[PDB]
RNA sequence: AGACCAGGC
DNA sequence: GGCAGTACTAGTAAAGAAAGTACTTGAC
DNA sequence: GTCAAGTACTTACGCCTGGTCATTACTAGTACTGCC
């Protein structure tokens, strides 16, 4: 029922984070699950 | 000029308050086997795109064998932000995290 | 009317510049923005001075050496915020320009400011009573109310400056 | 031309521009040549205007 | 996707608002106007449906950015709606309040006080005050003096609890909404809406209002006021109507009361405190998809126009239609009756093609699919084109067993091994192997099929010889002489080698070790995968014509997913019960009953040959870099070895 | 790799204060200038709004006009600008709002 | 009007016959095998309206 | 495996136009490469190894006087067994327009083959 | 999107919490099946010693406090839990609601606390009686659960993949109800 | 890109 | 020699044997 | 205000390879021919 969530959405004018997996192909994101559950830093010796 | 020097102080006031001091951390201090397949992929990736190499190449040419390589010296320049549910995260660096 | 500006960008770092990140900042982003029109400070930048690269993580000072990036999951290419000083040269309207003449044409009278920067003055700027004339052994010399060739240095107020093209050019006029 | 690796991706001007006089104009000059020499064409153009607040061509 | 070429903006959120008419008037390129889609010769008519500046179409250029088929986005445009018509994904709220509202003070028929009891308690839930609105309703025919002092302590109750709970570190200005505050905000909303359809007369003024009727869609009837109760319209001293009208009465119905709608629509607190109109529920301008995404299907000369076009046609057929419709109107009983009777029929007739266009059940006259329909099901686009898609760089075939396959290897065709391709980036490391890849071309493995240049440029091997190949060998390991692509490097596409990384992929996958990360190894002869024996029980595959997966990941991420973390080797257990998933299955159980009996004695020659024949040291099986056996079992008369002692030395 | 980057992988342009992926649109650039990436939406038309020679630029139609170059490239799927199509067409208006600003 | 029966399988009939189906009256011989072949003209069918159901009876 | 395409040159028009499109070749400068698959009515010859890019008949067009050609759309190879000339059936009697093409395919057994 | 997260807490996308422990205990499925089988490890004990090191791995680790309160609770539970359930004020939670057990060794569970208790009372078996229970506490906690595992989804195939191999309702039609 | 038909596991 | 009848032509317009919740109209 | 059957909109393993047939009536027009 794509069309009656969506009408639910628009009427609450709903923001979402894009935090389910559902809703991160969508858009294209990264997973939060296992390997996407963390960021990786590089420490650079010069200031 | 005015409206970005406060937007600024906004994002760099909230990003302090979500940092985890490195004495008051409480996750694990083991390695995960996801943390694991992330800094040897995040590193080949970089090793491929002529980053300076802290260890010997042995003729291997695979550049994910090298970061295997460099893991078991710990010479991997790279730190794991491991994030909390709130928003909050802990930085924890390669060589303080212990394999196996 | 060269002038100071701090910005704040966000640039990336390629993996050859991991040892040496401020040498990449440098090298990728600022240096080829020197000489050229910047368009989100309103002039040509000069030069950049103080490079300060801002950490990741709040929880170390600005005297410290070792900072942190954070890697694109994607591509291996970091990217950061950073600090410069730009000494940045704006002319705006109204201004005066001391500038060398460089074209000795019918058309426009083209002049170089600090011997850099292109510019011109269109000739419906120019008035009635300044004649040109008619040189043929080489393109003449411009008779002004005094009765006498103007060469060398010409002050004028600044009608408009060309930024969309390669180079910047000021659109000048001589009447006020 | 005009990529993430040429161009910064956002760019802001942090504080309002504040005009400087001639002096910091030739302490600058001297100095940014003098650790980049140590975008050649603009070094070749850098030096029009170092050789302008000074003297003359 | 290219590692060579970052990106440094994300998507952080999204959030569904309404289209207004007033953006899509200056986001719209060229407004469309005639219901003829192209012209004879096979141009597109300007004015159209297929348009140049709505997109670059067939072999010609764009009018608003001037590019070709390849490079031209699309672009947005739109039709202008005479009326202001019903849009059907509104219509069931939109009848909410078209009902339940008075059409004198156009307030609702509630009391004022009790609206402003919900309009302060959605208010506490778009922040997090789950808590803080029941205390609220804690809070208590009747002379209207002290109903303002009731309306005043009730919004300080809320504009102190607002500023504790945001002062107490717990609520952002953002407002909290977790999935708990989403359960008492529908509960809340449902029962708001549900005691405003059960009003006999408006509490704010004691006169009724004739009650609509809804029959089907794209119509709106009022009744008639009964024979009893007219009495009451004289002491305050059936019919169709237009959509105009029903938009005249709740463009005045969300300003008497815009201090209640704000929360009802916003489920956080609303920043950009943007007004809630009575436009949200029409529209009266359609926007035209790009063009680009409505091209006509073509199957030899057997070329058909697009659904869309014959739906936007048949608005545009109806827009003229109403328009011709107002030319005696313009000039001016029977020369009066005839035009408006029709006028009117054109009213019902560009609703059930704004309709038709939008939603294909809420059409009448096997009918024309909407855009809704393009979205619902199976066969829809959440789940036919994002959460499965066809993929690149992946392949499929029968699979054959294969005994001598170290258990997490599969075994590739060498027409495998040509077609897929991995893009190495040339370095000091790969010129020794990566310049003889090159040199092989696109038909030798391993070989490589592309160089992609610093510049993004992309050169073929396949129509070359030798000779003009073997100088692109020498082409790779060089400085770039540009300066803004000085940092990146030529990546050589090069062919599968046993080095590689494979994920193999068995349908129903009906648990997560039917799809592993197989290790690779290329196979000389015949045109199949090759799969292990203790593989066959983790897909549930059989060699009756089974035939599964192959996709080959294409960066150094997925690499190192598929060798250590989604690896074959890693899913011995399954995580149902804690039980393998992992042996041998047929020939090899029945021969260690055979092998480990009492009976089987082997001598000095056989012994040795099942060892070497097993472990094969130079492929790194062995631990000693010598093979070590053991004492026989019987010293005389002659020595004999058993089964169990295989077994102790394997 | 599966689901977005070997299927439909596009390095698409977004509208900063839009959030928009199918309004920004190629400028049409003059005898030696440059082609500019530039909003549709938050644009005012030069008639309208009465500059400094940057914010100026134009369509192929020759309509003139001044105003949003807040816009970047963004990775995203392409079958997520077609459900920005459909999406729009019921008159249903998104905002991708990005984090760098 | 028999060729489109005959090609298609779709019955098309206005004094609808007393049989339930409406598609699916015709299959293409396939001369694919002779066990295949002698197969079409022994088979019975009960019909498409029998096979997306949901009992086994 | 016997597999047999219809190449058709007249579904593209209508009602006594002249035939824009002839089986064999013109009189301009066509390439010579393909006489080892066709012969002069623009028709293949029998028993010919054709692979995938080989040309399976040549013909004429009136409307941009160039011999184009149709090709063997398919990835793996054949042998060319028969040749029929569909001649149409009307009073005016009618250059030929349709032409069936039957192939021959080695399907030697192969391992992954079911028996 | 539920799934452990650095809390050993399993919880959805959007932050709302599921359970604080995944099954109570925090371990893995496919590294428990070997846990308690206490016959099997101490047979094995120096070939297992080495694929876990206990001497290098002390140094990261808080091996003085969890064991304290294992003990302050096996005690009270000996000397209460006589009684049933609604009688029981605890006074004491067990070492995984107090103490992280990716990080304090001897936080474990207490049917593993009272099944090695039990195990290593009845017999008595150059390995003696305290290297064992410290090495089993060390196999423990290196088979705790990883942050990020996609619990849901291995909690859901574990559910319709066994589902595939199927006077009161029963079956498909009971999981379905 | 649908309809119907024939299969594969 | 030119008129009108037909036969065609290409042209542009209409097309019956399963499970559950949720809304709601019926009487009282 | 309310129970109460009645009316309405929803799903209904995975993906894989083939083949087929997919607008029709009619209506007004230009041209063909028989005719006087
Ligand atoms: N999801 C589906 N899987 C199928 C289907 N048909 C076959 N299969 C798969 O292929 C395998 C075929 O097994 P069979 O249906 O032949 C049962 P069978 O008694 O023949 O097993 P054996 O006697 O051991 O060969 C089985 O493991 C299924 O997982 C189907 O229609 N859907
Ligand atoms: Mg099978
Ligand atoms: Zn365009
Ligand atoms: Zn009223
Ligand atoms: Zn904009």
């Amino acid at each position: 029922t794509t069309c009656q969530f969506l009408t639910k959405a628009v009427l609450d004018n709903e923001r979402e984070q894009l935090d389910s997996p559902s809703a991160r192909i969508v858009v294209g994101k990264l997973n939060n699950v296992g390997t996407g559950s963390f960021d990786v830093l590089a420490k650079v010796p010069n200031a | 000029p005015e409206d970005f020097q406060q937007h600024e102080q906004i994002r760099r006031k909230t990003l302090k308050e979500k940092a985890i001091p490195k004495d008051q951390r409480a996750t694990t201090p083991y390695m995960t086997k996801y943390e694991r397949a992330r800094i040897l992929g995040t590193r080949a990736l970089q090793i491929s795109m002529n980053a300076p190499v802290f260890v010997d190449l042995e003729g291997e040419t695979d550049p994910l064998r090298i970061a295997m390589k460099e893991l078991a010296e710990k010479k991997i320049p790279l730190v794991i932000r491991r994030y909390l549910p709130d928003g909050s995260f802990e930085d924890w660096s390669v060589e303080e995290l212990i394999v196996d | 009317c060269i002038v100071r500006v701090p910005i704040a960008l966000y640039v990336s770092l390629a993996p050859m510049y991991l040892e040496n990140p401020l040498q990449g900042v440098m090298k990728q982003h600022l240096n080829p923005l020197v000489m050229k029109y910047n368009n989100k400070v309103g002039g040509v930048v000069l030069g950049y001075e103080g490079l300060k690269i801002l950490d990741a993580d709040p929880l170390s000072k600005e005297d410290t050496s070792e900072k942190l990036i954070k890697i694109t999951p994607d591509t291996p290419f970091g990217f950061t915020w950073c600090h410069v000083n730009l000494y940045v040269w704006q002319p705006q309207v109204g201004d005066v320009l001391e500038g060398y003449i460089f074209i000795q044409s019918a058309s426009h009278i083209g002049l170089l400011i600090h011997d850099a920067f292109n510019a011109s003055i269109k000739k419906n700027n120019i008035p009635v009573d300044w004649t040109f004339v008619h040189n043929d052994v080489e393109l003449g010399h411009w008779v002004d109310s005094n009765g006498e060739p103007i060469d060398g240095k010409l002050r004028f107020t600044v009608r408009n400056v060309h930024t969309t093209g390669r180079v910047v050019s000021v659109d000048g006029t001589l009447i006020s | 031309t005009a990529t993430t690796l040429n161009t910064p991706v956002v760019i802001h001007a942090t504080q309002l521009p504040q005009h400087v006089s001639t002096d910091e104009v030739l302490q600058f000059l001297e100095s940014f040549i003098d650790e980049k020499e140590n975008l050649s064409s603009s070094i070749s153009q850098l030096k029009r205007i170092q050789r302008d607040f000074k003297g003359l061509p | 996707m290219d590692i060579s070429k970052p990106v440094g903006s994300e998507i952080t959120s999204v959030d569904f608002g309404i289209l207004t008419a007033k953006e899509i008037r200056n986001l719209s390129a060229k407004q469309i106007t005639n219901p003829t889609v192209l012209d004879n010769l096979g141009h597109p008519v300007s004015g159209g449906l297929y348009d140049l500046a709505l997109g670059a179409f067939l072999r010609n250029l764009c009018s608003t950015c001037g590019l070709d088929e390849k490079f031209c986005p699309g672009h947005q445009g739109h039709i202008e709606l005479p009326v202001p018509c019903y849009n059907p994904l509104f219509f069931n709220q939109l009848y909410i309040y078209l009902r339940a509202s008075c059409l004198f003070c156009h307030h609702f028929r509630l009391k004022s006080v009790e609206v402003h009891r919900y309009a302060c308690k959605l208010r506490l839930l778009q922040y997090g005050l789950i808590d803080e609105s029941y205390k609220l309703d804690e809070i208590t025919d009747i002379s209207s003096t002290l109903l303002n002092e009731l309306k005043s302590k009730r919004s300080e109750y809320v504009d102190m609890a607002i500023a504790k709970a945001l002062s107490d570190g717990r609520t952002t200005e953002r407002g909290s909404f977790t999935a708990t505050v989403n359960d008492e905000r529908k509960k809340l909303v449902h029962e708001f809406h549900k005691k405003l359809l059960s009003r006999g007369k408006c509490d704010n003024c004691g006169m009724f209002s004739p009650k609509f009727r809804k029959d089907g869609f794209t119509k709106i009837f009022e009744t008639a006021l009964n024979e009893k109760q007219i009495t009451n319209n004289r002491v305050k001293g059936s019919t169709y109507i237009l959509s105009t009208e029903v938009k005249n009465i709740l463009d005045t119905v969300f300003r008497k009361e815009q201090c209640v709608l704000q929360y009802v629509f916003h489920s956080r607190p609303n920043l950009s405190r943007k007004l809630v109109k009575a436009d949200s529920f029409f529209m009266d301008v359609l926007v035209v998809p790009p063009t680009r995404f409505r091209l006509p299907s073509k199957l030899g000369e057997e070329v058909h126009e697009n659904s869309q076009n014959q739906l936007l046609s048949k608005v545009l057929t109806t827009s003229l239609l109403i328009r011709d419709l107002n030319d005696d109107l313009s000039k001016l009983l029977e020369d009066r009756r005839v035009i408006f009777s029709r006028l009117m029929n054109a009213f019902v007739t560009i609703q059930n093609d704004v309709n038709a266009f939008i939603d294909s059940t809420k059409a009448q006259g096997v009918p024309i699919p909407g855009v809704k329909q393009a979205l619902e099901k199976k066969e829809g686009l959440f789940r036919k084109h994002m959460m499965g898609k066809r993929v690149n760089y992946a392949a499929r075939s029968v699979i054959s067993p294969d005994p001598n396959i170290e258990t997490n290897e599969i075994g590739v065709p060498p027409v495998f091994a040509v077609k897929l391709t991995y893009p190495e980036p040339v370095t000091a490391y790969n010129i020794a192997e990566l310049r003889q890849a090159v040199i092989n071309g696109p038909d030798k493995w391993p070989g490589a099929t592309q160089i992609q240049n610093e510049d993004g440029s992309l050169v073929s091997l396949i129509g070359m010889s030798v000779e003009q190949r073997k100088a692109l060998a020498n082409q790779l390991l060089t400085p770039s002489s540009n300066v803004s692509t000085h940092t990146l490097n030529k990546k050589v596409y090069r062919h599968i080698k046993n080095r590689d990384v494979v994920l193999m992929n068995r349908q129903p996958t009906l648990h997560k070790a039917s799809m592993m990360g197989h290790k690779v190894r290329v196979l000389p002869n015949e045109k199949t995968l090759r799969l292990h024996y203790a593989n066959t029980g983790a897909y549930n595959a059989d060699f009756d014509g089974d035939e599964m997966n192959m996709h080959f990941p294409q960066n150094e991420n997925a690499r190192a997913e598929a060798l250590n973390l989604a690896n074959t080797d890693s899913q011995y257990l399954t995580p149902t019960s804690g039980s393998p998933v992992r042996g041998l299955i047929q020939d090899h159980i029945s021969a260690g009953v055979w092998l480990t009996s009492k009976d089987s004695f082997f001598t000095r020659e056989q012994y040795q040959q099942y060892i070497y024949g097993c472990i094969r040291p130079e492929d790194g099986h062995t631990t000693r870099s010598k093979i070590v056996t053991l004492p026989p079992t019987i010293f005389k008369p002659y020595p004999l070895w058993t089964g169990k002692q295989i077994i102790t030395t394997v | 790799d599966r689901l977005l980057n070997s299927s439909d992988y596009t390095q698409a342009s977004v509208c900063r204060e839009c959030g928009s992926i199918l309004t920004t649109q190629q400028s049409v650039p003059r005898i030696g200038s440059i082609s500019t990436v530039c909003c549709r939406r938050c644009s005012m038309r030069f008639e309208d709004a009465k500059i400094d020679d940057s914010q100026i630029w134009e369509d192929g139609q020759g309509n003139k006009f001044v105003g949003g170059n807040e816009t970047t490239t963004v990775a995203i799927p392409f079958v997520l600008k077609y459900l920005d199509s459909e999406l729009s067409a019921m008159g249903i208006r998104l905002r991708y709002n990005v984090e760098p600003k | 009007k028999m060729q489109y029966f005959l090609s298609t399988g779709n019955l098309v009939s206005q004094s609808g016959l007393d049989l339930q189906q409406v598609s699916g009256y015709t299959v293409v011989a396939e001369k694919i095998n002779f066990y295949r072949f002698i197969s079409h003209f022994r088979m019975v069918h009960r019909g498409s309206f029998f096979a997306q159901l949901k009992t086994t009876t | 495996m016997y597999k047999t395409e219809k190449v058709d040159l007249a579904l593209n028009r209508n009602r006594g136009d002249p035939i824009t499109q002839h089986f064999g070749f013109g009189n301009d400068e066509w390439p010579k490469e393909w006489l080892e698959k066709l012969d002069e009515d623009g028709l293949p010859y029998i028993g010919t190894y054709v692979e995938e890019g080989d040309p399976i008949c040549a013909y004429f067009d009136d409307t941009l006087n160039k011999t184009k050609i149709k090709t063997y759309h398919s990835s793996e190879p054949a042998y060319i067994e028969e040749v029929n000339l569909i001649g149409d059936e009307s009073n005016k009697f009618q250059e030929l327009q349709t032409v069936s093409i039957k192939y021959r395919i080695r399907r030697t057994p192969q391992i992954g083959d079911k028996f | 999107g539920v799934h452990v997260s650095y809390d050993n807490s399993i919880r959805d996308a959007d932050g709302t919490l599921v359970q604080f422990m995944y099954g109570g205990d925090a371990i893995d499925i496919t590294k428990e099946s070997h846990m308690t089988q206490f016959e099997f490890c101490l047979d094995n004990y120096y070939a297992l010693l080495k694929k876990y090191n206990p001497s290098a791995l002390i140094e990261h680790l808080d091996v003085e406090s969890a064991l304290k309160y294992s003990k302050k609770t096996l005690k009270y539970r000996k000397k209460h839990s006589k009684e049933p359930h609604y009688k029981q004020s605890v006074k004491y939670d067990p070492v995984l609601a107090k103490y992280n057990p990716a990080k304090y060794l001897g936080s474990v569970s207490e049917n593993f606390q009272d099944k090695l208790e039990s195990f290593l009372d009845k017999n008595s078996k150059g390995v003696n009686e305290k290297k064992f229970r410290a090495l089993m506490q060390l196999k423990y906690m290196r088979s705790l659960i990883n942050p990020g595992e996609a619990v849901g989804i291995i909690a859901s195939q574990s559910v319709g993949e066994p589902s595939t191999q199927m006077n009161v309702t029963l079956g498909i039609p009971r999981l379905r109800e």
